[PDB]
């Protein structure tokens, strides 16, 4: 699955 | 039926696990608490047993929703955020203390945090 994270996501 | 006590407290939400897991990674959050479509604020604190440097903020908005972690505790601040509109690279706990009344939300449409379900 996407999106990951944030700060990005990763 | 049973016993209890008459004694009150008057601290806040965040003030045991209720809102706490650490094995919903961000792959499998996003699935469960993606069936949803609220106000920007309908987040969780929950990480994973499997990023090995995870503490996540995660939102529920209005269009998607996405998780906040990437780095760990450091000697330049304490546990890092870098967002666009969040550069929030300290001790969230202590932050929250401000932010209670109006929250920095998500990359934003609304601002203010409300509490929302860990299950499907």
């Amino acid at each position: 699955p996407q999106p990951e994270y944030v700060n990005q996501p990763d | 039926g049973s016993p209890a006590s008459g004694t009150s407290l008057s601290a806040a939400i965040h003030r045991t696990q209720l809102w706490f897991h650490g094995r919903i990674s961000r792959e499998e959050s996003q699935r469960l608490i993606g069936q949803q479509g609220l106000v920007d604020g309908l987040f969780l604190v929950r990480e994973s047993q499997r990023n090995p440097q995870g503490f996540v903020l995660s939102l529920c908005h209005l269009q998607k929703v996405k998780h906040y972690l990437i780095l760990p505790s450091e000697e330049e601040g304490r546990l890092y955020f870098s967002m666009d509109d969040g550069q929030t690279r300290f001790t969230d706990l202590l932050q929250l203390v401000e932010f209670h009344q109006l929250n920095r939300g998500i990359l934003p449409c609304l601002l203010r945090h409300c509490c929302t379900r860990v299950a499907l």
